[PDB]
């Protein structure tokens, strides 16, 4: 006999219900990936057997967002098309795992200062039975995790 | 049926139990009995079809 | 320190010796103890499971000047399991009362009469004697005080160790542990020779090849020898009967173990009808056990039919008179593998 | 209130002054397996003129330990949050006199860990109910078992109702054992449940509508003393 | 003398309880225990076989539809994300009179996974019947 | 006729029941891998045919731990997020094969001075039916095996 509160407290969270916020706006998405933290490793070996291993410089973040094509929607391409030389408007990305109705937040992934680098348009295939899907790749400073 | 009394009072008692296996106790007791009886192979033959079971004493 | 009052970590600067625990089932020895030992006096027998339990029962520190404790230390160092302690005078009356006992060990005592009375065919017991305390005579007459018996073996010489001060460890105590370890590792069908002696126990007297030659026939003494490339080794696996059967310890021990296991296997048939179905069930159980033993490598032959046979039934092993008395008779034959004892190298130059 | 069968536990407070060396500071407490005492009182940065009673922080420590490790784990060897410092330092020799009989649990500071709870003993030095975890676990088990079988009221006092109650109690006990609360390699070594005529109830008990069940459990006891023996022979 | 013969219990004499209430069902199936088999082979001919991991239980319960009766659909419909109320199921074999329990099947932590509505057939004279499927943790048989 | 004692003594051990200890506390895990010992090989050749081969320097250990995402749990990310330049808390990891109830230990793997280098967050997929899984990669000094 297990009650829903026990499941909310102790059971692991699935990965299919989430909300994504880009800047000050919320945009539905189909797939988000690439939220990884990587450190380099610095080594130093001595002549008497000492082997020092320490963390190195933190690496940048590379995430990709996947979303279907909707009528009259060109927001992501407009964002990538506003680049002038090295000037682009950077935005913070927040991905939160929610409950079924989306009225509660379980865990949040915070991404700081993300700007687009690549944009992938759907491939037009006359034999396919899929939804047109666009991809966008972003580079950011750091990613942190906050537990609700 | 005409005299099926409903349940009205519920009482439960929780006590401590040793961390022991019943099969271990049964085997130890049968071994002690075999040793006491003489330990001869005749005794082992006579105890082949003898079952010894123990139950906790709630007293 | 020993008395614990507050929770936490206690520190002590003294530590008695500790030994690891080994478990075995086909080699449970009985150690004969002197009558003046206070630990054994007052009780018929005591079961010892490990070195720690013996120290707890003794309630004293380790004493190299005593023989029982050094014998037990040698036995446990070499990889022995649980054993029994029985006084020498009560051996004949107490040993048959124990079912799991398979070995008799003379921990520096004289057990000739007990061995003669107990080590008999069908009883499934093996004895480990001790050789002469002095150097072997060159004419090979040092074994003349032993009764010939296929259920006994003798080991020479006695052993010394770093912790030994004034007495010597009887070789039987270490040999019992060697038996236990070899049975656990390679099986009871493997010769308990060409194996090292743990704990750094050194032979008291060196034995050469010529000396061993006079003592490897008839009533044979198995020698503990040291080798430059290997160290202290057991260099003998012969019983006291120089016969085509039971010449080697592995054959006798394997047959004793098989007899015990087969007797245990069919004990479920008591108080059952003495008719054909019961005989069929007994034959099934015995055949299953024998096939498992052969598949383990205990027996010889390329197929099970070459390794063993089982006979049971009317006009084969039982008669009408036997059946009327409720007696079940079964006959089992087995083939064993004998070890290689002599390796001959013939060198030439013609190539 | 803290009496058998009521499922309540009390957290007392130790003396406000320094402990006497002869161990007579615990003589004003009635021996009770349903109570525990903690010493000394606590101070903090925000504290000005009074001292925080140890029981207030100990209740929160109990809650946190029950949430994290479960009620069967000793509520000791855990830090005191908020930077609350013990008022008086307690040495090992001082704790030695107060860890037997009517035992006072000590809040101590350690150089490598900080302020910790260093006691999990009740006020009854007995082979049963010596430790807080065992008593609290048994209270929780009694409460949960009583709650589980409350659905059998106004049902026939016959075999099927007893079977259903036994099923529910067995399910709860198996869940508790699987969580790690009880000891044993299999559930048969951990608990047993008895209910039925001629076992726990008689004809007269049945005629009065009384249902009686007996449950035994095995609990794991903590390790309190660790002895290190150092040698040089290697 | 006086040889005693006993016959197996009929399969229709069972009582089902879901949670703490008894629900009259029509058919219960799937109470099976399954273990995987782990095998290891040596070059010299050793062939070790041992039990592996125990599999989860799958149970299907079948019963007719009655006016004002939707407890099973209310149970399955209360799912929010991964949160659902898990109940214990107990199926007991009773005697002829139904006043004594002979054998009991215990099912722990069962939650619905699929609900099957009646197949509406205008050419049939049979009774409309609903079905539910549950996933549980473990099944245990206790002899009374 | 084989008793459970014979199985416990002679049969090989499965690989699905284990306990993991990180530092002074125990954390349940779904997958552990990378516990390998590697040595380099140094070769020297002579002009007359002598070919010498000897072991070289021992290599470092890299292990990965897989664990599901639980509500209110941030411990592994907190550990990887405490890195300041080359300073980090190094902990010892022990993995033990246990019996069914976990009351006995069969074999132990000991890992010394492990610190995190990479953290992988779950990939959010609106079509998947899986539990959110996080991954952490550690670098350590040496690994030893101890039998019960």
């Amino acid at each position: 006999a297990i009650t829903p509160e026990q499941i909310a407290v102790e059971y692991p969270i699935p990965t299919y219900r989430f909300v994504v916020s880009v800047g000050d706006e919320q945009i539905p998405f189909n797939n988000v990936s690439g939220l990884d933290v990587h450190y380099d490793v610095i080594e130093y070996k001595d002549g008497i057997g000492n082997y020092y291993k320490m963390p190195g410089q933190r690496q940048s973040i590379n995430i990709t967002l996947r979303k279907g094509v909707f009528p009259g929607d060109t927001k992501l391409f407009d964002w990538i098309n506003s680049i002038q030389l090295n000037q682009v408007e950077k935005k913070d990305i927040a991905i939160s795992l929610t409950n079924e109705a989306g009225t509660e937040i379980l865990m949040t992934w915070n991404v700081a200062n993300a700007f687009p680098t690549s944009f992938t348009s759907p491939s037009f295939d006359a034999t396919s039975n899929e939804i047109a899907v666009q991809e966008i790749a972003l580079t950011a400073d750091r990613v942190t995790i906050q537990a609700a | 049926e005409d005299n099926v009394i409903p349940v009205s009072k519920i009482s439960a008692s929780v006590d401590q139990k040793p961390n022991l296996d019943n099969s271990q106790i049964n085997q130890a007791l049968i071994d002690k009995l075999c040793v006491e009886l003489g330990g001869t192979e005749d005794v082992r033959l006579a105890l082949a079809k003898v079952n010894l079971t123990t139950k906790p004493d709630t007293e | 320190t020993t008395i614990t009052t507050y929770p936490g970590v206690y520190i002590e600067e003294d530590a008695s010796l500790s030994l690891s625990v080994s478990s075995s089932a086909t080699a449970v020895p009985v150690f004969a103890v002197a009558g003046d030992n206070p630990l054994i006096s007052g009780k018929p027998y005591i079961r010892i499971s490990n070195w720690l339990e013996y120290l707890t029962l003794k309630n004293e520190q380790f004493d190299p000047a005593n023989t029982l404790d050094i014998s037990l230390r040698a036995y446990f160092i070499n990889g022995g399991g649980y054993c029994y302690l029985v006084q020498t005078t009560d051996l004949e009356k107490q040993v048959p009362k124990l079912d799991d006992v398979t070995l008799l060990v003379a921990a520096g005592e004289n057990i000739t009469t007990a061995v003669s009375t107990l080590c008999k065919p069908g009883k499934g017991l093996f004895a480990i004697f001790d050789g002469p305390t002095t150097e072997l005579k060159s004419d090979g007459t040092s074994n003349s005080d032993y009764d010939p018996n296929p259920f006994a073996a003798v080991y020479y010489p006695w052993l010394t160790a770093d912790w030994t001060t004034t007495i010597d460890i009887p070789p039987s105590a270490a040999i019992a542990g060697v038996y236990c370890s070899v049975d656990s590792t390679r099986g009871v069908w493997k010769a308990p020779a060409n194996v090292p002696i743990q704990g750094g126990l050194q032979p008291k007297y060196p034995v050469t090849d010529d000396l061993q030659a006079q003592y490897n026939q008839g009533k044979a003494l198995n020698m503990i020898r040291t080798f430059p490339k290997s160290g202290t080794l057991v260099w003998g696996a012969r019983t006291l009967e120089d016969n085509d059967n039971w010449r080697y310890i592995p054959v006798r021990r394997l047959f004793n173990s098989a007899e015990r296991d087969i007797k245990n296997a069919m004990s479920f048939a008591v108080f059952e009808p003495n008719s054909q179905p019961t005989w069929e069930r007994v034959r099934s159980a015995v055949n299953n056990y024998l096939y498992s033993l052969w598949q383990q490598g205990g027996l010889a032959g390329n197929k099970p039919d070459d390794a063993y046979f089982v006979q049971i039934g009317k006009d084969i092993t039982m008669t009408d008179d036997d059946i009327k008395q409720g007696k079940m008779i079964i006959k089992i034959g087995m083939a064993a593998v004998r070890p290689a004892e002599f390796i001959i190298l013939q060198f030439t130059q013609n190539t």
